[PDB]
């Protein structure tokens, strides 16, 4: 109805600059909003503490799920799309303000935020609106989707990735892939352990993590890969390609001992392709006999 | 109406209580036959003070016994004041009436005496060995009579011709058919040391050998009696070796008394050497005994002094001491408590003065050095007193121990912790990796090289507000400066890469691989975490039979290990892993130089064969000894 | 002369001791010491709940997760936390819980913990890892929704 | 002439003494009464058996605590056969005299009573605790009287006329000013448990919470039943009662005496071994005496061996003969009769449980330690105990055999039971001194606990075959002909080079000769006959409180052994052949002799030297 009228009296006092165009977006209870913010002193010295715009980093914020500090979405609140405005705050609305900058930078021992610590008092807050959109339109990210959503989400996240992978790009592929594996996780918490709900969720995250187990190995970050395929293993302990990726990665980090084992359970589990695995023990014994001649050569009378 | 009685006694029943219920052991009898001619001795001979003319019948004060295995029966000869026909009646007839305690009453306050026996029951415990008992007694004021009886409800007297005693009792014990034992040398002479030891009179034993043999079996005096000023360390040395049999004599010792509403004397000795069986735990501990008027009592049992104090002989007399029935106990027990307090304080005493003359405090502290630790690692209350008697070797010092006293007088003024390290023995902590850079940069380094040194430094936390620290316990702190600092962040920031790597190969034996400060020459060592068993605790814990194996992963400690940043195999495996992170010889060189800093640091293999294994393979070398569905598998699901 | 080998020992005493606990960690029969590391009786324990009200606010994600890896091996490696007492204190606990199956199917759990002091538990609880593998990216999401319905185990039954 | 008089005794002399010296603990006035009240229910149970109209006055039997600390009282009211005005004056009020010995004596012979008390001065235990003791009765066929004395000589008798009571008596205590902690619930309640527990008849307490009523002993004692008759369910809620373990028992043995000495024993085995078993500051408080289901004393140490405190158990007699303050036992004589029948016994249990095999599995995982404790320490059941012994063994796989299953075993050409001592299981198994005999197809028990070590000490031979360590020297194993030929053509072969390698390592073994148990590793030190092994002194380094300073002498010698078909040894001799004064000969002998005493469980004297020799090797493969 009236928000101006409203912050005045809430004890804000904002003056606004450049009207922006179009009109007031809903703004209900979950919404999107991006903006540019740069922070700085009101009166005690008048630096700046904070900024985003001066260097070109945008600031997202959704408006209204919890969000600790209420006085972000007061102020969003009353801003239009393309509207510029500038304002100070009370001690109350910003009194716990270390407790939103500590990381929001960093994460992508502050002395400037931590000056409040020691002496709070009213701060200026520059914004700067460029668009907000409502729920529905712009691509929700996973983390504030919702358990029902999420669930039927899950599969565009698993084909995605797979696209992305058989391009010929992993980085991405892997962050798909991540992405999925989290998502699905979150939700088993939701579900009892050992009942048929937990297990059928169990069952379509494992495809997923031997993915996710490939593109780790093809760009040779071997050790992270058998975590993974232990877990995977010692729950299951029927997988064919688990024990696969689990032994290539063995002979990978001259785990020979194992990896040998690892290839004869698959041998033993899948003895449909004996040409594969032979292949693998065949250029591993090459790589060991190479390294073997290499450290004969290294000592070759070192006491006398 | 409202009647009124008087109580009443059961005579037979309760001649049967006094004789089964009163008392279990059956050699007791002695103690209280003694103690009765003791008390008539005390008796004349304080008559005879203001009247000599009381000594014409005998002028010598003394106890005789008198075994006859002809006849089966036991004398005992006394020269004591003697009782007449209605002392017999009224005492030796009555339960329960006791002539010492009125002869002390009628006594004038302010008199020198003090005489056991209080109840009047103590010459029934004579019908444990006897079938019949026979007194024969002469007074000063009467003639001599025989008192007979065998505790059957009645008693007989009748004046007695025959052999004259010039003045005391003769008692004639008939013993029974299985008490014979009791006629033996043996017998007697251990149940009159055990019992009647310090008896104020000479106890002459005559026994056949023919002619009459006689033995005083009590030479020994209770010197405890005498004021400590007037006795010469002669003195003290006789009686130690008169009571412990002990071929040399004490090394220190300890003569106090309290005074109060609970007052005793005590002597405490320090032995000049360690018994060679002092903690085993089946020996029915002796070392401290509690005697009465010069009555043994009771032995220690852990009562008088706590477990780590056992070596102290020593003898604890009292005045004033309520007995049980049975004079082998205490009445209040909770009395025990109190004189253990003043013992301990006065124990503690002795050692702190006699830390003052060094060359005997050396032998003392060579002796019971493990009974100090043990008395740390157990007492709460004493624990400040104890860790000032604590003698350690020191990387300053040579072959001498010294004191945390003089640790702590001769510290810097930055330093702010008393260093120790714990090992198997000096030669191994002296050379160890950990003690380079504390030892370079001039400080002081305890060693601690016995088992007991684990238990002991569990408990002392600091001394004289300082705290101590272990150089072998990860988070060591010096003090440094401003370019040492910047140079250790230097060298942290340019080594993150490796740490990560050397964490990644060793996936699980090591929770974290960081960058040391307190190597010089060795390229890395392993310590152990702030809380949980050190190396060589947890070395002596596993050890140990009577363990619960169970409970191991609950006090055990995390394993960090540390490697040195100026070393060239650190600075050579650092360009390797740059050049190459995968490649093999990085990974043979890491195992290996874990497995040689886990030896070397204290912890032992999980399977020493594989160590040497590879040290063979070492050896060995130097010497020369010797389809289409393929890519379906491995793409997506 | 020369002893034999003997059995001298120093007999260290340990404050260790065993729970045994229902499905969902109800406390049904405590050893004797853990009544005095714990201030309560037999009866208490039982009519108090269901065993997440003893966890500590913090520790519970903790514990969901030692819980949940228990159920999935049969056994929960050892884990410090804190636990309610009857004076609404808080003691630091090294427990390790095992699950017991009577018949292809779990029956209780039997716990064995030790007490610790305020310092080793602040230690451990620094070191403690601050997150688990497949978290859900710095998504803010402690900052904007700050809000989950923890997970389904600590559901009461 | 010769007289004759009667003894007499001294009143006031003798109440001092009853009071005064007799007992040490002030809190067994409330044993003697409630036994003199359980007397007493026995008493008039034992009269209405023939004349049921004997229990008129009431049916019940009970005894009743009711503490008043408005007025500083305790009242002990039992509905027992009371006494009239003629057993006030006698039985109360005269010292030594017992009433229910007078009864127990004038019954027929193998009477169905078993009372408490015979010495008749059990009731002045009340002025321990009490200024004054007033004493209210009433029997059947009499009037109801009171009693009253403050032990001062004298006590006066009156006919009551307050509240009737049907039958019975009513003690009224008077408690002294600094005698108050008596009228508290929690110093009653722990007093009745711990001495009048078993008492065949209810006691209840009553209390202001409305006086709220208690029970107090709800246990029965079941030992007085025959073992037949009693079901698994109810000796393990006794077990419960008794233990407070939260956890049923694993075993129960329930057996009986007869003769001269009588007695009947309850022992139970608990499932779980406490984690205070061995804790020294605990009182030997496993094992119970009772009399007449009165208790008497804790086990002390000896009333079961020191091995077998895991037992929790009652031992209730009747006829042995107590003190005055039954406390504890005359001629304690007895207690060794005692113990070697619950040692038989204890052992006759082992034995049956070992005919189970998942109780007798989980029994061996709980009490294994103290078996071999046992066998270490006990002498004449050493046999016995041996039986129940379980090992690991390389041929057993994850399960553990018994010794008599590896005689059963074992082959016609063995003569000797092969062991082997170390840390742990891992390193044992994979030690070099069982590569031989492991191929040759013998069987080698493992021991991994100081506790073994302590034990093969005593245990010389089992089933008339001795035991032998593979890690001590002059090892034997059956051969032939051919192996002893290529044996000495191998000592003759390599009799030099042993001599130069014993040269190189002066004083620091004692022999070096050729190995016959070694298949794949170069070398291994083996001890001498005479000494410790290393697993030995290993342990016996780490006591405490062991005097070591002449440790010395006690231990073994070390010798050196060598394998002549490894490709090692032969290159060592054919350098040692060709240039003995070579530095690389010297420098991988060194090598050699540490790397088999680090693998044969010593250590070094100074790690630091090997650990800057691996670092040289190191450093000269990298080319630093
Ligand atoms: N040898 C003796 N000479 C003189 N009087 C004796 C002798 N033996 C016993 N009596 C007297 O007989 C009494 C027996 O008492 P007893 O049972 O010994 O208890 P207590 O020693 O406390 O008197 C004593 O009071 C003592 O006066
Ligand atoms: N509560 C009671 N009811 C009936 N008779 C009692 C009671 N208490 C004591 N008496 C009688 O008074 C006597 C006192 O003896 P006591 O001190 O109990 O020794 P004891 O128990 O060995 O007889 C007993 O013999 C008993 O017959
Ligand atoms: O170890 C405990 N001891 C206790 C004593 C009383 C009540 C609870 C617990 C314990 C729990 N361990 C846990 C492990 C995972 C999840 C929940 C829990 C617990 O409640
Ligand atoms: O001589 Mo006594 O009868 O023990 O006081
Ligand atoms: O009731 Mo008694 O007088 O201890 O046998
Ligand atoms: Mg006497
Ligand atoms: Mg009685």
């Amino acid at each position: 109805a009236d928000i101006i009228a409203r912050l005045r009296e809430d004890g804000i006092q904002k003056r606004v600059i450049q009207e922006g165009r179009g009109e007031l977006p809903d703004f209900q209870d979950g919404t999107k909003a991006t903006f540019h913010y740069r922070t700085l002193h009101s009166d005690d010295e008048g630096t700046v503490l904070d900024d985003s715009r001066a260097r070109g980093k945008p600031m997202e914020l959704i408006i209204g799920k919890k969000f600790k500090l209420p006085v972000w979405e007061t102020i969003v609140c009353t801003m239009r799309e393309g509207e510029i405005a500038q304002f100070l705050c009370d001690i109350k609305h910003v009194v716990l303000y270390p407790l939103v900058a500590k990381s929001l930078r960093n994460i992508a021992g502050h002395a400037d935020l931590d000056a409040l610590q020691q002496n709070p008092q009213p701060l200026i807050f520059h914004m700067e609106m460029l668009k907000v959109e409502s729920p529905g339109t712009y691509q929700q990210d996973p983390w504030a989707m919702t358990d029902e959503e999420k669930a039927k989400a899950v599969p565009l996240i698993h084909q995605e990735g797979n696209r992305l992978y058989r391009e010929g790009h992993v980085k991405e592929a892997a962050a798909k892939y991540y992405d999925a594996i989290a998502c699905l996780k979150n939700l088993q918490m939701k579900e009892q352990p050992g009942s048929p709900e937990w297990i059928q969720l169990d069952q379509q995250i494992t495809p997923l993590l031997l993915n996710y187990c490939q593109c780790k190995l093809v760009v040779e970050e071997y050790y992270e890969v058998l975590d993974h395929c232990s877990s995977i293993l010692n729950k299951y302990d029927d997988n064919v390609k688990a024990y696969f990726k689990r032994g290539k990665a063995h002979a990978a980090v001259w785990n020979a001992q194992e990896a040998q084992a690892d290839f004869a359970k698959v041998l033993e589990l899948d003895p449909a392709l004996a040409p594969v695995v032979s292949r693998e023990l065949q250029a591993l014994e090459a790589r060991i006999r190479q390294k073997d001649e290499e450290d004969k050569a290294r000592f070759r009378g070192i006491f006398s | 109406e409202v009647e009124t009685f008087a109580f009443q006694a059961e005579i037979a029943q309760l001649m049967s209580l006094i004789i089964n219920t009163f008392y279990s052991n059956k050699e007791i009898f002695l103690r209280e036959l003694i103690s009765n001619a003791s008390d008539a001795l005390d008796k004349i001979r304080y008559e005879s003070l203001t009247d000599p003319s009381k000594l014409d019948s005998g002028k010598e004060l003394k106890i005789d016994i008198i075994p006859n295995p002809q006849e089966r029966t036991l004398t005992l000869v006394d020269t004591g004041i003697g009782m007449t026909k209605a002392d017999l009646i009224n005492n030796l007839g009555t339960i329960a009436k006791s002539g010492t305690k009125a002869f002390m009453e009628a006594l004038q306050a302010g008199a020198d005496i003090s005489m056991i026996g209080q109840f009047g029951v103590g010459f029934y415990s004579a019908y444990l060995v006897a079938e019949k008992v026979v007194v024969i007694t002469k007074h000063n004021d009467d003639e001599q009579y025989a008192w007979e009886s065998s505790a059957g409800g009645s008693f007989t007297v009748r004046a007695d011709h025959g052999e004259p005693i010039g003045r005391g009792t003769k008692v004639i014990l008939h013993l029974k058919e299985d008490q014979t034992e009791y006629l033996e040398e043996r017998r007697v002479k251990e149940v009159v040391k055990k019992h009647s030891q310090f008896i104020g009179y000479p106890i002459t034993l005559y026994l056949e050998k023919k002619y009459i043999d006689q033995e005083e079996l009590n030479k020994t005096k209770p010197i405890w009696t005498r004021n400590p000023d007037d006795i010469t360390q002669e003195e003290y040395g006789e009686f130690y070796k008169s009571l412990t049999n002990d071929w040399e004599d004490h090394l220190a010792v300890k003569h106090f008394s309290v005074e109060g509403q609970l007052e005793f004397r005590a002597l405490l000795f320090i032995p000049r050497r360690a018994p060679f069986d002092l903690f085993e735990n089946k020996k029915k501990k002796n070392n401290i005994k509690l005697y009465v008027r010069r009555v043994f009592i009771m032995d220690s049992c852990d009562e008088l002094i706590p477990e780590y104090l056992n070596f102290i002989r020593g003898v604890v007399d009292s005045e004033d001491l309520p007995l049980n029935i049975s004079r082998e106990m205490l009445q209040q027990s909770k009395i025990l408590k109190v004189i253990r307090k003043n013992i301990v304080k006065k124990c503690l005493e002795l050692f702190s003065e006699l830390a003052e003359d060094k060359e005997n405090y050396k032998k003392f502290y060579e002796a019971f050095s493990k009974n100090l630790k043990l008395g740390i690692h157990e007492d709460s209350t004493n624990r400040r007193r104890l860790s000032e008697l604590l003698r350690y070797h020191t990387s300053q010092s040579g072959d001498e121990m010294t004191s945390l006293s003089e640790y702590v007088s001769r510290m810097k003024e930055t330093q702010k912790s008393i260093y120790y390290i714990t090992g198997e023995s000096k030669e191994q902590v002296a050379n160890s990796a950990f003690v380079e850079r504390v030892r370079k940069r001039g400080f002081e380094v305890v060693y601690m090289t016995e088992p007991i040194d684990e238990y002991c430094v569990q408990q002392l936390k600091e001394f004289d507000g300082k705290s101590l620290v272990s150089v072998t316990k990860e988070g060591l702190e010096l003090p440094e400066d401003e370019e040492e600092k910047k140079k250790m962040e230097e060298s942290k920031a340019k080594f993150e890469n490796l740490c990560k790597l050397m964490k990644e190969i060793l996936d699980k034996k090591v929770e974290k691989v960081t960058i040391s400060n307190r190597l010089v020459s060795s390229p890395c060592c392993i310590v152990t975490s702030t809380y949980g068993w050190t190396a060589n605790m947890e070395r002596i814990m596993k050890a140990q039979a009577l363990r619960d194996n169970s409970t191991m992963g609950y006090m055990m400690a995390k394993k960090h290990l540390e490697i040195n940043p100026d070393h060239p195999i650190v600075e050579t495996l650092r360009q390797k892993a740059e050049a190459d992170k995968n490649d093999k010889a990085v990974k043979d060189l890491v195992v290996l130089l874990f497995e040689t800093a886990l030896l070397s640091s204290g912890f032992s293999l999980e399977d020493p064969q594989t160590h040497s294994n590879r040290i063979y393979r070492m050896i060995k070398l130097g010497l020369g000894i010797d389809d289409e569905d393929a890519s379906r598998m491995e793409e997506v699901d | 002369p020369l002893q034999p080998p003997s059995i001298l020992e120093i007999r260290t005493k340990n404050f260790i001791f065993r729970t045994k606990h229902k499905l969902d960690f109800t406390p049904i029969g405590c050893d004797a010491k853990g009544r005095i590391v714990l201030g309560y009786t037999e009866a208490e324990l039982c009519t108090r709940g269901s065993g997440y009200q003893f966890i500590h606010a913090a520790d519970m994600l903790y514990c969901a997760e030692s819980h949940i890896r228990m159920i999935k091996t049969g056994e929960s490696g050892m884990i410090v936390f804190r636990l309610l007492t009857k004076n609404n204190r808080w003691t630091w606990v090294q427990s390790n819980a095992r699950l017991l199956y009577k018949n292809g199917r779990p029956d209780y759990i039997i716990v064995t913990q030790r007490p610790l002091t305020d310092e080793e538990g602040t230690e451990h609880l620094r070191k403690r890892n601050t997150k688990l593998p497949f978290m859900f990216t710095t998504g803010e999401a402690v900052l904007y929704e700050a809000t989950n319905p923890f997970p389904a185990i600590m559901d009461p039954l």
